[PDB]
């Protein structure tokens, strides 16, 4: 009702003290498919479910590597996902060249949240509609930074974003005491991650063509599994 | 569909330009006639008071270049800038090609200018319309008229401004192509006298100009205007 | 080498001078003051389109604090209106 | 965002909303009038003092644009002040330093009308809410008294009155003005006319009056090289205003 | 070698040059030029483009005098910020409005003169030893062509180099006309 | 915009060729400015007006000294009408130094500026590229050295207007003479010059 | 080419001014102020066109012909433009002020420093010899015909020469 | 949705550009026909008031080069400027490249210009639809293209624009056989005259005709009164 | 989609070539598609010029969609180019030795 009088643009607040336009951007994540990530001292793993338009089409790239030490998964708007992924890759390369130093995970997270926030302050530009999980390993150990389009970034042992992600988040809440201690056994950690996403499905089953897994660690450079490779983890 | 000049209405018409066409209809009548041997411009000045300095006002007619003169209707402020641009363009053409500007090329330039301000949203249409008169080897004497829409048309005898329909009818009834300047003057004065809302149209209400016979362009001061008005015996 | 020595520096004197002034203001008054001043300048230039009068905006003079000063660049100041519309809108 | 829709647009009746509203704002402004005499011009206005604590001196409503030209207004004062600053800068840069002499009233009035006009049709500026009486002397045209409206329309006069007292003062001038007025009678007529619109105190601190008369070498500031003529603009002091008013 | 000669006569304007070097500007006006390759021809075709643009816009050819003024102005504009690069031009045509043929010379600095006859290069001082005597503004076009033939004969006399033979272009009330080599 | 360089290459090419560059006008030999107890006197072998009581004498190129001085005179006129108060010399000096620095001395002006303002009398000097100096007595130009010698051999504190004029004229002539005197609280005074073959064919051309 | 460097001389007497040229004329007029120019052909032609443009604009804006002193200031200001790229010109201006009625003459340098005088002015090649032969040959307050004789003799004592005699309301061109 | 250029209608339209195209219907009728080797353009000149000066600015059909012709309907003021830009482009191409503009290239440029004036909401799109026609340089194939305010352009054997367009287009659809297009100039001119006569009730004084032929030949007729009579005899 | 028989059915290209091995078919408001095809051809020719090798179809598709992305911020931080997205959709077809015949 009255919401329709104040959600017209990113600038106008509402008398309740809310900002509906970026709230809609946050809600946009619910349309995207579930993507899950989890942390262990030696390894941090991503698990994502790819959606395809129709049986005639190929499956989408839910996971993008940025460097041999980090990468990210995403859900929500395709254009914003592309923009943010390319910007982050560009800045990672910029850091690696200008400073000869691998871009720190937290540094990248804040560097990207600053970009995401600025669009919420100026008229015309719209808030980004892509939630993404940045995962990487560096000198400071394994990290997994949940990202939200409203500049909010936090380090989590694990999480799920996208449609029906709350079930996977509940399973992760119930197994946090367990899967963290699985450090030193990447197969078991990936199995736990997959068992987390399985709770998010209501219609379709995990299969070598839709599921896709990425892992990174001290002994494992950021690697992406897909196709027949993920059969043993299903 | 009139707050913006850049948008067509569903009927495929511009309301903003049509309003400007309405505006000039409020301004004082300006009338021009082409004779076999010269052109005559007459103009009834809308603004009038016993205190106004008729001897030097001459804001109803303007000179652009030797052998080119224009009568204007509408806003004097809008008229002034276009007149200045026309003078600059004519003198620039003279400087470049070392020949006097053919009046058609001048009218083309000013018509494009007036159209242009109908184009950019931050610019309103010029609320003025000009009667052009001049001499050139291309076609001799010729009268051109241009509206806020940015179009132009050639004429033998035309009227502009308030009650333009009545003056046009009178001209269409009385005009002949073999007339000479000294008789075109009588025709124009008669038309203005029968078009005005004044009782007798005394010399104060009237501003006048003519081009005749290499070619002498003369704008009459009020004394000779009265002399001519009594010569024709209004 | 073929140009007059003073040409390169004088060509853009006003803009480089303003940039240096804004740099000094940022050093002294923080990021906020240059932001405000540059945004004033851009919001004045953006909204003022008038191809016929190259004379320039009055408020531009007001904001540069040159409303009471004269420079040789002021004494001695494809050209159709539509070309100006294209150039200004970048369309 | 690279364009702004014009603030001024035609009403369906062919009029301009902002120009008419600006003219109305001029009407509500305080009275100001000027008279062209045979050998001089007089321009006067009332000071709209907020309270008797205001210094009359700083309310310099009349101000000279050149040693030959003086301007007075009615309506939105700050607009007039900024416009006078721009007009003086134009009078110097555009005309003097090119032709080496101060511009005549006609050309300067045209330039100021140009400034006012471009404001009438723009994407981010409203028309100026003032109308200026611009008296002055020209080496050829002689004494002249031009009026300029918010829209930029300008046209000369022998006498005028703009603002709150416009109609009554204009009708009074229409009956009192005559052809062979000497400046010392033009000042008298202006003071008598302004008395009709002034309410409350009417003395040298409430009316600002300036006259464009003969050369005043006393105001030139330097002597020798008599080729340079003294300024013609001359503001009258409060004491002299009281003296002229007393009779 | 690059040289141009031009002779105005009571009925026509005769232009000749060593081989090209010539561009038509309108049905009754044409231009011939010399100078270093590339820059001069670039300027010549730019002038042709502008003049044809004006002709199409007004749908009316332009008088030779106006074309000469335009060419001088544009040369002064081009030389505004670069080395003069030594271009020389001749402009001839039939001023159909005033019914008189006119020939104009323009030099690299940007001057213009209504020469009865002119030249550039080697022919600026030789063939004047003959023009000074044989020339008159009253002769017919054929006499002008014969005079040009004698001028090129004099050029051959002065030049041991194997002269290539100039092309001859004439302009009359009929418009620009090419004449077979002679 | 501004002082266009739109012929520099052409001028260089012409100079390389036989076409001789016409020479610019000079500005005499000597200039002096002498401050005295109640005013300052500026003398030259023409003077340039910046403001009624601000005066300048310019060595070097006459065209440049005229142009820059007159431009800053107009600008100070705008300033004075802007702040509605008397202009003061130090503002003129700041403007001149900034201006001649902006053009890096390619504007060939060596100016002496003197005037009286609500702060009293002032006297200064501006070289090219902004090199400025102040002093009780100054001199510029080729003949300035002898005029100086005279000045420091004669100048003293508290001397009056007549002695100031005498000293200024003597210093100039030690190098006609026109001198300008500024008195605090009074108008500046400009003292100019103080020291059958005709074979005919006729026609009328229209005005 | 022989076309550059032509002499120009200006002289004033009783109630008239005489401006003459040693020859494509080099003396040009706008309204009633006459401008003689010496220098490169390109510069004289370009200055002619530019000054015609500016003076015509001034005439149209004022509805009044431009007076010789105002024109003098205009030409000085124009020549100062391109101060770093000056024209190769030595122009000379002459005319009769309409209102005050005093004859006027003024010279210039290539940058526009007004070298005003009211006895005579010369510019161009052999300027020194011409100045000497005019000073030894000039007298003030001459009648218009005597002024014409004097200026013609001065040029002859330096073919093609054009001399303008300018009155209050009439100007007589003459070729020698 | 109709308030601006930048927003699609829910069904996929852009109502503002469609309104501009409708405004193109306001102007007088113009038609073009491709013959076997000649192209004929006819235009319904607005009935001239007897006070108009017939000897000046009579033609809407105008030239863009020695071998190209442009005709239009709609807002005349916009059309003049579009023609001016087309001429500028044609001469710029002749300068930068030795070969003149291909008719396809010129119509592509005009379509781009019209489209570019629609890319941003700050500018009104031209209320005009040009009918560029001509022959490609040194090539005998006739070409005829139509442009629209949206920038969409297409080549036609025959096409009509402007006031009462549908009546003419239907008539051409029936009477023009692509298997045997009118070969000789006379037949094409007669077809054009018949087509316009279905709209212009007024006599031949209203119908202007332009004939463009290969090898850079353009001519405007003043004898179609005979053609009008012949169609009258056939009627 | 010949609206009338008078239109030249042979001169309305809903199918076009981008490179020797790469072409595409389009639908929608052809005005935007003209710019899209021109950009695709420019990218292909520039790639062949710079790298002296055939353009991979996936790279061309990414480049084209990048232009289509410009209603907002570009894939490399470029400012918005237009007020509206393209009203055009197309399917690219081509062959690459590393991908075989494929349709995007």
């Amino acid at each position: 009702m009255f919401r329709n009088n104040y959600d017209g643009d990113t600038v106008t607040f509402s008398p309740t003290g809310r900002l509906f336009q970026v709230e809609y951007a946050l809600e946009a994540i619910k349309q995207g498919s579930v993507t899950v990530g989890l942390r262990s001292n030696t390894h941090a793993v991503l698990v994502a479910l790819k959606r395809n338009a129709d049986e005639l089409s190929s499956y989408q790239k839910k996971i993008i590597k940025c460097d041999e030490h980090m990468g990210l998964s995403l859900a929500g708007l395709a254009p914003d996902a592309r923009v943010l992924s390319n910007y982050l890759r560009q800045q990672c390369n910029y850091s690696s060249l200008v400073f000869n130093r691998k871009l720190a995970v937290e540094r990248a997270g804040h560097l990207l949240c600053d970009k995401a926030q600025k669009n919420t302050q100026s008229y015309g530009g719209r808030p980004y509609g892509v939630g993404l999980l940045i995962i990487g390993y560096d000198k400071s150990g394994a990290h997994l930074l949940e990202f939200q389009p409203s500049g909010n970034v936090t380090e989590l042992y694990g999480t799920a974003i996208g449609a029906r992600s709350q079930g996977a988040k509940t399973y992760l809440e119930r197994t946090l005491d367990t899967f963290i201690k699985i450090d030193g056994n990447p197969d078991e950690l990936i199995k736990a991650g997959v068992e987390a996403i399985s709770q998010s499905l209501r219609d379709e089953s995990l299969t070598v063509d839709n599921l896709s897994i990425a892992i990174v660690g001290k002994d494992t450079p950021f690697t992406i599994y897909d196709g027949e490779a993920v059969a043993k983890y299903i | 569909y009139d707050s913006r000049t850049t948008i067509f209405s569903p009927e495929g018409r511009l309301y903003q330009v049509e309003y400007a066409l309405e505006s000039i209809s409020h301004a004082g009548t300006a009338i021009g006639i082409m004779a076999s041997d010269g052109i005559v411009l007459a103009a009834e000045r809308k603004v009038t008071s016993t205190l106004l300095e008729q001897d030097t006002s001459t804001e109803k007619l303007y000179k652009l270049n030797d052998k080119i003169a224009v009568a204007v209707a509408g806003l004097t402020a809008d008229a002034e800038i276009l007149i200045n641009t026309a003078r600059i363009h004519a003198q620039n053409y003279l400087k470049t090609y070392n020949e006097d500007i053919p009046v058609e090329i001048l009218v083309r330039r000013l018509s494009d200018i007036k159209q242009g301000y109908t184009q950019h949203g931050g610019l309103r249409p010029f609320g003025v319309s000009f009667i052009y008169a001049g001499y050139d080897d291309r076609y001799g004497y010729q009268l051109y008229t241009s509206n806020p829409s940015g179009n132009y048309t050639g004429w033998k005898a035309i009227s502009v401004g308030a009650n333009t329909s009545a003056a046009q009818t009178l001209l269409q009834m009385d005009y002949k192509d073999d007339m000479k300047v000294d008789d075109a003057i009588e025709l124009a004065l008669k038309t203005l006298s029968k078009t005005t809302d004044s009782s007798a149209l005394t010399y104060d209400r009237l501003e006048f100009a003519t081009i005749r016979k290499e070619v002498y362009q003369k704008i009459f001061k009020p004394q000779e205007i009265k002399d001519i008005l009594v010569k024709t015996g209004i | 080498n073929d140009r007059h020595p003073l040409e390169s520096t004088l060509k853009n004197w006003e803009t480089t001078q303003r940039q240096r002034q804004m740099e000094q203001y940022r050093q002294i008054f923080g990021i906020a003051e240059p932001m405000k001043r540059t945004m004033e300048m851009e919001i004045v230039n953006r909204t003022d389109f008038n191809p016929l009068s190259t004379n320039g905006s009055i408020h531009r003079d007001i904001l540069l604090n040159k409303e009471c000063s004269i420079d040789w660049e002021d004494v001695y100041p494809g050209d159709d209106v539509h070309s100006k519309i294209e150039k200004q809108l970048g369309i | 965002d690279r364009y702004s829709f014009s603030l001024t647009t035609f009403s369906p009746s062919g009029k301009l909303g902002q120009i008419d509203y600006a003219l109305t704002a001029v009407k509500q402004g305080v009275t100001s009038l000027g008279i062209k005499a045979t050998n001089g011009v007089v321009i006067a206005t009332e000071k709209k003092s907020s309270s008797p604590l205001a210094m009359s001196e700083t309310l310099s409503k009349v101000s000279l644009l050149t040693p030959d030209i003086g301007a007075v207004y009615s309506g939105m004062g700050p607009d007039y002040r900024v416009l006078v600053d721009k007009s003086r800068k134009v009078a110097h840069t555009s005309y003097k330093r090119i032709y080496g002499e101060y511009p005549p009233t006609k050309l300067l009035v045209s330039e100021v009308a140009k400034i006012m006009q471009e404001a009438t049709q723009s994407g981010g500026v409203r028309p100026f809410g003032v109308s200026l009486l611009i008296a002055g002397h020209d080496e050829f045209n002689g004494f002249s008294l031009y009026q300029v409206d918010p829209s930029g329309s300008y046209f000369p006069w022998k006498a005028t009155a703009i603002g709150k007292g416009s109609v009554a003062a204009k009708t009074f001038l229409e009956k009192r003005w005559n052809d062979e007025l000497e400046l010392e009678d033009a000042i008298h007529i202006a003071l008598l006319t302004l008395k009709e619109s002034v309410e409350g105190e009417f003395n040298g601190d409430t009316i600002e009056l300036a006259i464009i008369g003969d050369e005043n070498p006393d105001l030139l500031g330097y002597t020798g090289i008599p080729t340079d003529k003294g300024p013609r603009f001359r503001k009258l002091t409060s004491q002299e205003i009281n003296d002229r008013l007393e009779a | 070698m690059d040289i141009i000669l031009g002779i105005r006569v009571q009925d026509s304007v005769i232009l000749a040059s060593s081989k090209d070097k010539t561009r038509q500007l309108s049905p009754h006006t044409l231009m011939s030029f010399a100078g270093e390759a590339g820059d001069t021809v670039q300027f010549a075709e730019y002038i042709q483009a502008n003049i044809q643009l004006y002709s199409i816009r007004e749908d009316y050819e332009l008088s030779p005098q106006a074309v000469s003024s335009f060419v001088r102005q544009e040369l002064a504009k081009s030389i505004r910020s670069r080395r003069p690069y030594q271009v020389n031009v001749l402009i001839g045509g039939y001023d159909k409005k005033k019914n008189k043929p006119e020939l104009y010379q323009i030099d690299y600095l940007g001057t213009k003169v209504e020469l009865p006859y002119g030249a550039h290069g080697y022919s600026g001082f030789y063939t004047f030893s003959l023009l000074d005597h044989h020339y008159r503004p009253d002769m017919t076009t054929e006499e002008g062509l014969d005079l040009l033939k004698l001028c090129v004969q004099e050029l051959e006399k002065r030049m041991p180099m194997d002269f290539k033979g100039v092309i001859v272009k004439i302009v009359d009330k009929d418009g620009i006309r090419q004449v077979d080599d002679f | 915009a501004g002082l266009s360089f739109d012929n520099y290459q052409r001028n260089n090419f012409l100079a390389e060729n036989s076409h001789t560059q016409p020479k610019a006008t000079s500005t005499g030999t000597t200039i002096v400015g002498v401050k005295f107890n109640n005013g300052v006197v500026i003398a030259a072998d023409k003077l340039h007006r910046i403001s009624p009581k601000i005066w300048c004498a310019g060595a070097g190129t006459a065209a440049d000294t005229e142009a820059v001085t007159q431009l800053i005179g107009s600008n100070i006129e705008l300033h004075s009408l802007y702040t509605s108060r008397e202009p003061r010399v130090v503002s003129a000096l700041q403007m001149l130094k900034q201006h001649l620095f902006k053009y890096q001395g390619h504007i060939g002006a060596y100016l002496i500026v003197a005037g009286v303002d609500p702060t009293g009398s002032h006297l200064f000097s501006i070289h090219a590229h902004g090199s400025t100096d102040v002093g009780y007595y100054l001199s510029l130009g080729s003949g300035s050295l002898a005029a100086m010698a005279v000045l420091e051999s004669h100048w003293k504190q508290d001397l009056t207007k007549e002695e100031a004029i005498k000293l200024a004229s003597d210093a100039i002539q030690a190098g006609n003479v026109d001198v300008c005197v500024m008195e605090i609280g009074k108008d500046a005074e400009y003292l100019r010059n103080y020291l059958t073959t005709a074979v005919l064919k006729e026609s009328i051309v229209n005005i | 080419s022989s076309i550059n460097g032509g002499i120009v001389v200006a002289m004033t007497g009783k109630d008239c001014v005489a401006i003459a040229c040693d020859l494509f004329e080099k003396i040009f007029h706008y309204g009633h102020v006459f401008l003689g120019i010496t220098g490169l052909a390109t510069d004289v032609t370009t200055l002619n066109e530019m000054f015609r443009y500016k003076t015509n604009l001034y005439k149209l804006k004022e509805e009044r012909a431009i007076e010789p002193e105002t024109f003098t200031q205009l030409v000085s200001s124009s020549l100062y433009e391109r101060r770093f790229g000056p024209y190769f010109v030595g122009p000379v201006v002459a005319g009769i002020n309409s209102k005050s009625g005093k004859p006027f003459i003024a010279g210039f340098d290539l940058i526009g420093c007004i070298d005003e005088a009211k006895d005579f002015i010369v510019s161009g090649t052999a300027s020194d010899q011409l100045f000497g032969m005019c000073e030894s040959l000039y007298e003030p307050n001459l009648e218009p015909e005597d002024l014409f004789e004097t200026i013609s003799q001065a040029l002859l004592n330096a073919w093609g020469a054009v001399v303008y005699i300018i009155k209050k309301d009439e100007v007589v061109k003459r070729y020698l | 949705y109709d308030r601006a250029l930048s927003i699609f209608s829910p069904d996929g339209h852009i109502f503002q550009v469609e309104y501009a195209l409708e405004a193109v219907k306001r102007g007088t009728c113009a038609v073009g026909v491709k013959g076997k080797n000649c192209v004929v353009l006819g235009c319904e000149r607005r009935s001239t008031l007897k006070l108009q000066d017939t000897r000046i600015t009579p033609s809407k059909v105008s030239k863009i080069d020695s071998h190209v012709v442009l005709s239009f309907s709609g807002l005349n003021a916009d059309s003049r400027i579009l023609i001016e830009k087309a001429r500028v482009e044609a001469q710029s191409h002749r300068l930068t490249l030795e070969d003149p503009v291909t008719v396809e290239y010129l119509t592509r440029y005009v379509a781009g210009v019209q489209q570019r004036y629609t890319q941003s909401g700050g500018v009104r799109p031209f209320g005009v639809s040009t009918l560029i026609a001509g022959f490609d340089p040194r090539d005998d194939e006739p070409k005829l293209y139509q442009t629209e305010p949206s920038g969409i352009y297409s080549s036609w054997s025959a096409q009509t624009i402007g006031r009462n367009s549908k009546t003419v287009r239907e008539f051409l659809e029936k009477n023009y056989d692509r298997k045997e297009p009118p070969a000789t100039v006379e037949e094409c001119v007669k077809l054009t005259v018949r087509s316009l006569l279905e709209v212009v009730q007024t006599g031949a004084k209203n119908i202007e005709i332009t004939v463009v032929k290969p090898d850079s030949d353009i001519v405007a007729l003043s004898s179609e009164e005979i053609n009008q009579y012949v169609t009258q005899i056939e009627q | 989609r010949a609206t009338s028989p008078l239109l030249e059915s042979d001169s309305i290209e809903k199918i076009v070539e981008i490179d020797r091995h790469i072409g595409c078919a389009m639908s929608g408001l052809t005005a935007d598609a003209r710019s899209m095809i021109e950009h695709a051809r420019t990218a292909a020719v520039t790639h062949n010029l710079y790298y002296d090798e055939d353009i991979n179809v996936e790279s061309l598709t990414q480049s084209v969609c990048d232009l289509a992305l410009r209603f907002g911020e570009g894939a490399s931080g470029e400012e918005r180019l237009m007020s509206r997205p393209f009203g055009v959709a197309l399917l690219i077809a081509g062959h690459d030795a590393d991908d075989g015949y494929q349709l995007f």
